[PDB]
């Protein structure tokens, strides 16, 4: 439910000369229900840090906390589900079914799957009739992105991670995807984010973590983001949403239109 | 050298009809419209990759497919579908082997071109290895190096961060001041400070094309106004990326 992290850091191939410190000391808190932003560039160790937090790589120092105490994969593994930036990372089957329902076959073995995963492709938004046997591969990147969440949120977890969910979509498809995490945490459970769009996620999440060349260079709320961290390179919207901040308003929940009135008046 | 440049059906229903369009060296142009309104479709027409009924010219002269595949460089919008190399410079020095054969020149040449798009350091590498955003620029890559006049950029940044995103435009925005003529259909208009021309597409045609200021006055409901633009309304052209230095 409540995730730690404490100082792990990350070396891949240890000694030989293609040696790679994707990661450096980095600790953080995710509490229980909490939607968290990570953001930075591209090697930052965004996608690392979330696969050991989701128990899929042994950090090569530092541990991960959960609820307190340490665990092994397996354990972790059940009550997390990551949904990979590249889809065709997580795909192995040639029916949807089969690609959703492999958790639940995983996990709970004895499980009826079928009305689970009617009902998981059901909360993303996919017909069950419609996609049910359709082959993964020929899907468009929106709809490889549902089956994708469906196929990890499934067996029910407490966590749900998303690395980059809304890369090649329309503001049709971002704002229907944003949807399910807002019903995701409705349900309470806490979701990570892994993404490059913040002012379009911003107005989804409680706090913000920003990684930059394996380290933590940011940890704080959405508010002391916006007014703290380095506006070198904000987009126009967030220079507009930062303005509200610095004049002690709240431009979260506040539309494009209604943001811009409130500026260069 | 200078340059200036409808309708098509794949196998049922015609997609595109009554295309008007024009387009000349010096000049960016973006493409924007909804979801399977025909931006792509319309792309691969000016590549030459889709053969479509119609007139359509390249300096006066009536274009074939071929004429324009000779003068117009693509990048997919899977840049995966696009690569066939087993190093990252034998996928580009692929495109340059009609172009006189000539070797000190192209070890020079793709030099330059894999320093654009960032992949400099990476000539050797194996492209079945790299990742979503690196093949990005490795089809980027080996479209610049066909030296083409005209550039057909379906989405070609998607997958980067917001710095190598502006960097690339940035190369774009550098080759339209040298005679380039970029066609670009993007999400990312965010990053993008300069810019000519906005087609909009609907109802299977061409039903715009003007400045930017001209856009946002049209008030479209099917396409999104990007937010810089409403801000430079009311604002001024302020922020640009040149400028955060
Ligand atoms: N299996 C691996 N072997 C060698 N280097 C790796 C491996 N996985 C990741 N890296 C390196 O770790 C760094 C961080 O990558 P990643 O964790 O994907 O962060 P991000 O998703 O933010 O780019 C990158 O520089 C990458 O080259
Ligand atoms: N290979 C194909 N075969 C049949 N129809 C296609 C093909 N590719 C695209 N279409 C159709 O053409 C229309 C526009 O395609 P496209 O240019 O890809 O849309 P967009 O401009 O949104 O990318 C869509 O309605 C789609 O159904």
């Amino acid at each position: 439910g409540r995730i730690e992290v404490v100082n792990v850091s990350h070396i891949f191939h240890r000694g030989t000369p293609l040696e790679k410190k994707a990661l450096e000391n980095v600790s953080l808190v995710i509490n229980e229900g909490e939607c968290l932003l990570v953001a930075g560039n591209t090697g930052s160790g965004k996608s690392t840090l979330l696969q050991i937090v989701a128990g899929l790589i042994e950090p090569t120092s530092g541990d991960v906390l959960y609820d307190g105490e340490r665990k092994k994969g397996y354990e972790i593994r059940r009550n997390i589900g990551i949904a990979f930036q590249y889809p065709e990372d997580q795909f192995f089957a040639e029916r949807v079914f089969d690609e959703v329902a492999f958790a639940v076959k995983n996990f709970y073995p004895d499980r009826d799957p079928v009305p689970l995963v009617k009902k998981a492709m059901e909360f993303v938004g996919l017909d069950f009739d419609s996609f049910k046997d359709r082959v993964p591969f020929f899907l468009s990147g929106g709809e490889k992105r549902r089956v994708a969440i469906a196929s990890v949120i499934v067996h029910e977890p407490d966590i749900l991670i998303l690395d980059e969910p809304l890369v090649g979509l329309d503001r049709e498809g971002k704002t229907d995807l944003l949807r399910i995490v807002e019903k995701w945490k409705t349900l309470g459970k806490t979701v990570i984010l892994i993404s490059h769009d913040i002012e379009t996620v911003i107005n989804h999440v409680d706090r913000v973590v920003v990684l930059e060349k394996g380290k933590k260079v940011f940890d704080g709320t959405r508010m002391e983001f916006l007014e703290k961290y380095d506006p070198r390179f904000f987009t126009s919207k967030m220079l507009v949403m930062r303005r509200l901040v610095l004049k002690g308003e709240d431009p979260f929940s506040m539309s494009d239109d209604e943001l811009l009135e409130r500026v260069c008046n | 050298g200078s340059g200036r440049i409808v309708s098509f059906r794949y196998n049922g229903d015609y997609v595109l009809k009554d295309v008007n369009a024009e387009f000349e060296t010096g000049k960016i142009y973006v493409v924007v419209g909804k979801n399977g309104s025909g931006k792509t479709t319309l792309l691969k027409i000016l590549a030459g990759l889709l053969a479509a009924a119609g007139e359509i010219f390249l300096d006066g002269s009536p274009a074939d497919p071929f004429l324009l595949r000779k003068n117009v460089g693509y990048v997919f919008q899977n840049p995966s579908s696009q690569i066939i190399g087993a190093t990252v410079e034998e996928d580009v020095a692929f495109s340059l082997e009609i172009m006189g054969l000539d070797e000190s020149e192209m070890r020079k040449r793709i030099k330059k071109v894999l320093e654009l798009v960032g992949l400099s350091g990476l000539a050797a590498a194996d492209p079945l290895n790299l990742s979503g955003g690196q093949k990005q620029r490795l089809a980027i890559a080996s479209m610049l190096a066909r030296d083409t006049r005209f550039l057909a950029l379906d989405e070609p940044v998607s997958m980067l961060d917001p710095p190598s995103q502006r960097e690339i435009f940035q190369v774009l925005e550098s080759l339209k001041n040298e005679g380039k003529g970029i066609i670009l259909v993007t999400h990312e208009l965010e990053y993008l400070d300069d810019m000519d021309f906005i087609l909009h597409i609907s109802n299977g045609t061409i039903d715009f094309c003007g400045s930017w200021e001209e856009f946002v006055e049209r008030e479209f409901d099917d396409v999104e106004i990007p937010f810089k633009w409403k801000l430079w309304k009311k604002c001024g052209k302020i922020n640009l990326w040149e400028d955060r230095y």
